[PDB]
């Protein structure tokens, strides 16, 4: 049966720090078809080529996707960090990956968010004078603790959030800031494709 | 001989001469002589004409001010000046090429511009118009719009709102160029929920219906403005896409509640320092932020944070002091309070918590004036242990024991109060002496502290004044509880201490004030002493500055107490001195001085016959939050509401039956609102006290328009003379 890349183009595109993930197994895909809906600006792969990615057989095919402006292309690249990989989304390189930077085409019909948004501060506060500050960073593929503050985005550039951290979460105060990047004429997105090569009987091959 | 008359004071018949120069390089400065702009050579003293005064008397408008670009290529012309508050104003601007000698006509800076500034090097322009920031790379090219959020009375980009202009930055401008002009840093102020003070402005006779002026103004405890800070790269501006500003967030210790941005200082081309201050102003932090092109952000390392807090009062004299960074930007010098409560220069490493004091003693550093690779130049009051003196010192950085006084012995009789203006790289410095003799301006070379020449000696004035019976000034101290407290007296000419003189106590007495110094002045007190034989005294009691925190922080959380009592006590000791007629002691003051005057008069001490309060604070809940809460904290039951209520002027209305009182206020006072005096009068009326009053239509806190200025001092003079039975 065919791979359903539908959910990553229906509804409202999630923000970078609130990325959505599609995991495909026992499913046949047309990548060329999916890519045809976009105007691709960057196609950086790692551990696999942009040709093989559309022709390989996999045990799992994972796609993380989110809205993301191309003006910030360079800030989501490996090793160069970065408000994005610190607080929002950090690419994993445990498996062969492909990062696609693209704009959705004009008469695709997406309902884009009011604006792009990313977390630019996330810290724990302790102390008598409330001033031991410990920046809190994400592990790749995990969501920021500051994501719950406003998963839909930020109505204000430099919006401030406050919260008490439960005894469990380490206690103290949690402080978060989100910044606002104005929405573009055409929605600009980014999806990260990741594949595995499992021994198990079940595959995701391309369609014949 | 003649005496210094009221008319002399109002018509400025005996003028002090100045020597205002603008350094443009390490060895040249601009100066205005007979309306021409002259460029002088520091080392030789020769001068060429930089701009002939006839250059713009075909301009069609009157030039209020001018500004020359750092590279000397262009002159910024200011006209159509319209004053707003103490520092703010709008103006029209024309740019003028200085090699082609011609007025730029294309892509002009618009009318009603709120602020304009050259980049520190070259000739870029940043200006603010309708609360938004624009940048012109070249004087004739189009402007790049940096901000779009600007909105009258709500959102301020690159300029300050009312309270930040008045009480924090002492400036309209909120723009900070990077040293070589690559980045433009700017604050964004947000007055969205700040309440509005409203008052009538009557304007010209022809205006049928009065205007209602509305200014966002946070009174004590009310909702404050908020602030965000940004940096924009002016070298990567695009005429096709909107500029991108990077936000530098306040540290998390500030974001947990109300806070201020209170200092901005660039360290290097890619390093900026910011100082933040909690709304409870005994806690501040400095952040040091480095540019990071790789990650596209301004990283403010937590390990580079410097926390400055106070256990006895507030931080700084009025705000945390500004750092002076060494050239490489890895260390800096900062004036802070030591363990003894005295303010001295401290030496910081940007990533080290502890710092190292390079000066100490029971005196204070006033300000750091210059920094070289070898010397730190500062102003202090160390000389002869006089807190009302100012001298220029330099300290050798390789050896903190080598301190040289550069101004003390130049002319110890005539000159005890100095300020200084260094050239670029501090190769030359102008010295400016303000007293106790006639002001004196000299130029010096830094390499061996050689005096090059006298710029202005006020010899003209000296010749004029010898035909005039001028008053003398006594600076001394009394003692209260084994503590020196300084006073000054303007004594009438031919002073005979066997006679009895009436005395007028001239008071200000706000926190960190100083009314007893060595400064030479030609003012109202001069007329009172010279013509009416009145002794005019001032006294720096508890709460006053430049004498250590134990004195200054004495009135912490309790304004209207010790500083008031100490003015009454000082008057008692004056009346015990033998040449003071104790049946004729008056007191007068302006703004905080008006408050103290009133509080003194309502104390029932019997010491004072009459008094004059001009534009007084009457109730601290009426005054703005930044100033008031700095000393009083918040007016809540959990904080300091009790002292807020106990320190009003209205509270003491009954006691005014024992005195003659004159209450004066401008109706268009945006600073200390007419409300404050309006409430004083109402309390006196309600209790049956007769008093004199005077409002000044459409005058603000200064009451400084030509006609109003003459009118009030004429009016006050009549009041004093009548009160002192002088004919
Ligand atoms: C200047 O400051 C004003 C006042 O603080 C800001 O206005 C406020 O911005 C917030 C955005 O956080 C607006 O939103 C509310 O957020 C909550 C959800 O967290 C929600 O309950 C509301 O539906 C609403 O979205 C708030 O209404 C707004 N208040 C105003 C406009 O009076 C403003 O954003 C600041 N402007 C700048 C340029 O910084
Ligand atoms: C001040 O005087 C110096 C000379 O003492 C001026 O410099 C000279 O200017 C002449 C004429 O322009 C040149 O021919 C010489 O070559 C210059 N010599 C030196 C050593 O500079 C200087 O321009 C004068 N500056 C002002 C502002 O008047
Ligand atoms: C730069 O930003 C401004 C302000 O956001 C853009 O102008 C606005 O565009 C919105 C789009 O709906 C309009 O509603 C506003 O009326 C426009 N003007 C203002 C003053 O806000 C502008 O288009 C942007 N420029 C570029 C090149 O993207
Ligand atoms: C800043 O000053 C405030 C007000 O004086 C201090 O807060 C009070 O501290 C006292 C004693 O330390 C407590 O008993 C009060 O409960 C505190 N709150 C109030 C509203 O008074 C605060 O400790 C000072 N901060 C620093 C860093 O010294
Ligand atoms: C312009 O400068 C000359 C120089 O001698 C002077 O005489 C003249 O009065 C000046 N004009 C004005 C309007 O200041
Ligand atoms: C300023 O206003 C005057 C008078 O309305 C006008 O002639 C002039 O062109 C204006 N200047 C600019 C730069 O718009
Ligand atoms: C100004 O400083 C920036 C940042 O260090 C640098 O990139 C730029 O080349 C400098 N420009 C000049 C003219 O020195």
């Amino acid at each position: 049966t065919e791979c359903d890349f539908s959910p990553m183009l229906t509804g409202v595109a999630p923000q970078v720090y609130n990325f959505k993930r599609l995991v495909f197994s026992n499913c046949n895909y047309n990548l060329t078809k999916l890519l045809s809906l976009f105007a691709v600006d960057e196609f950086s792969c790692n551990g696999i080529s942009p040709d093989s990615i559309a022709r390989g057989c996999y045990s799992t095919l994972t796609v993380d996707y989110f809205a993301y402006p191309l003006s910030m292309k360079s800030y989501i690249r490996p090793g160069s960090a970065g408000n994005i990989p610190l607080y929002n989304y950090k690419q994993s390189f445990a498996n062969p990956t492909c990062r696609v930077m693209a704009s959705v085409l004009a008469n695709v019909t997406i309902t884009k968010p009011h604006a792009y948004g990313y977390i630019s501060k996330c810290s724990r506060l302790t102390g008598a004078n409330q001033d031991v500050e410990t920046p809190l960073y994400i592990n790749p593929g995990e969501y920021s603790i500051c994501r719950d503050f406003s998963p839909g985005g930020f109505s204000e550039d430099g919006q401030v959030f406050k919260r008490t951290l439960t005894q469990f979460e380490g206690g103290g105060l949690l402080i978060g800031v989100g910044t606002r990047v104005p929405m573009t004429d055409n929605l600009q997105m980014s999806f990260i494709i990741s594949v595995q090569y499992g021994t198990g009987t079940d595959s995701v091959c391309p369609m014949l | 001989r003649k005496t210094y008359t009221l008319t002399d004071y109002l018509k400025n018949t005996y003028r002090l001469k100045l020597y205002s120069l603008r350094w443009i390089s390490d060895h040249e400065y601009l100066y205005k002589q007979e309306n021409n702009i002259l460029v002088f050579n520091a080392e030789y003293g020769n001068s060429s004409v930089f701009l002939e005064n006839s250059t713009f008397d075909e301009f069609g408008h009157s030039i209020n001010d001018y500004s020359i670009s750092p590279d000397g290529q262009f002159i910024l012309l200011e006209y159509n000046y319209v004053k707003q508050w103490r520092h703010s104003y709008t103006a029209s601007y024309d740019i003028y090429d200085l090699n082609k000698r011609q007025l730029i006509t294309e892509e002009r800076i618009p009318n009603n511009t709120q602020w304009v500034t050259w980049s520190p090097v070259g000739h870029k322009l940043a200006y603010v118009w309708n609360n938004d920031i624009y940048v012109k790379i070249e004087p004739n090219l189009p402007s790049y719009r940096i901000t779009w959020t600007g909105k009258e009375d709500i959102i301020y980009n690159g300029i300050t709102d009312w309270v930040y202009e008045e009480e924090v930055f002492s400036a309209y401008s909120a723009l900070w160029w990077s040293p070589n002009g690559t980045f433009l840093a700017y604050a964004q102020f947000n007055d969205t929920e700040v309440p509005l003070i409203e008052y009538s402005f009557y304007s010209d006779e022809s205006l049928q219906y009065p205007k209602t002026v509305r200014v966002p103004y946070p009174k004590a405890g009310a909702v404050n403005p908020t602030v965000k800070f940004f940096v924009v790269n002016t070298d990567s501006l695009s005429s096709v896409t909107n500029a991108t500003s990077i936000q530098i967030t306040a540290p998390a210790s500030m974001l947990i509640g109300d806070h201020y941005l209170c200092d901005v200082t660039w360290a290097t081309q890619e390093r900026i320092s910011l100082q933040w201050l909690r709304r409870i102003q005994n806690y501040s932090v400095m952040d040091i932020c480095d540019y990071d092109e790789s990650s596209g952000r301004w990283n403010c390392l937590v390990a580079r944070q410097h926390i400055e807090m106070s256990t006895t009062g507030w931080v700084g004299r009025f705000r945390p002091s500004e750092p002076h960074f060494t050239l490489d930007g890895n260390s800096f010098y900062k004036i802070i309070s030591n363990e003894e409560g005295y303010r001295h220069i401290c030496y910081f490493q940007i990533d080290k918590k502890d710092c190292t004091f390079i000066t100490k003693g029971t005196w204070e550093v006033i300000g750091i004036e210059a920094l070289t690779s070898d010397y730190l130049y500062y102003i202090s009051n160390e000389y002869k242990g006089m807190p009302g003196g100012r001298n220029l010192y330099k300290i050798q950085l390789s050896d903190y024991t080598k301190v040289t006084c550069l101004s003390c012995e130049l002319n110890p009789e005539r000159c005890q109060y100095y300020s200084v203006s260094f050239s670029k790289e501090a190769k030359y410095y102008q010295l400016r002496c303000s007293g106790p003799g006639l002001p004196l301006y000299t130029l010096h070379s830094s390499v061996n502290d050689k005096g090059l020449r006298v710029l202005e000696d006020n010899s003209a004035l000296d010749k004029m004044l010898q035909n005039v019976q001028m008053p003398s000034k006594k600076l001394d101290f009394i003692i209260l509880n084994e503590t020196k407290f300084w006073y000054q007296m303007i004594l009438p000419p031919h002073f005979d201490k066997s006679k009895k003189y009436p005395l007028l106590l001239d008071v200000y007495a706000g926190p960190c004030s100083q009314k007893a110094d060595t400064v030479f002045r030609l003012n109202w007190a001069t007329y009172l002493a010279s013509t009416e034989n009145i002794i005019v005294a001032s006294f720096d009691g508890r709460g006053s500055g430049y004498q250590g925190d134990k004195i200054m922080h004495a009135i912490n959380r309790r304004l209207g107490t010790f500083e008031v009592e100490d003015q009454i006590e000082a008057a008692r000791q004056f009346s015990k001195m033998g040449f003071v007629d104790n049946k004729r002691i008056a007191i007068w003051g302006w703004s905080y001085g008006g408050y103290v005057t009133s509080m003194v008069l309502g104390s029932g001490s019997g010491v004072f016959k009459c008094g004059i309060a001009v534009a007084p604070v009457s109730r601290w809940e009426y005054y703005d939050s930044v100033y008031t809460e700095r000393y009083m904290g918040l007016p809540t039951p959990e904080d300091n509401l009790d002292h807020y209520r106990n320190s009003t002027v209205m509270s003491r209305a009954e006691n005014f039956k024992q005195v003659e009182y004159l209450l004066i206020h401008g109706t268009a006072d945006d600073n200390v609102h007419f409300q404050q005096s309006a409430q004083i009068s109402k309390a006196l009326v309600d209790v049956g006290v007769d008093f004199q009053a005077m409002w000044y239509t459409d005058e603000d806190h200064g009451i400084a328009s030509s006609t109003a200025h003459q009118h009030i001092y004429t009016h006050m003079s009549h009041f004093i003379k009548q009160c002192f039975s002088l004919p």
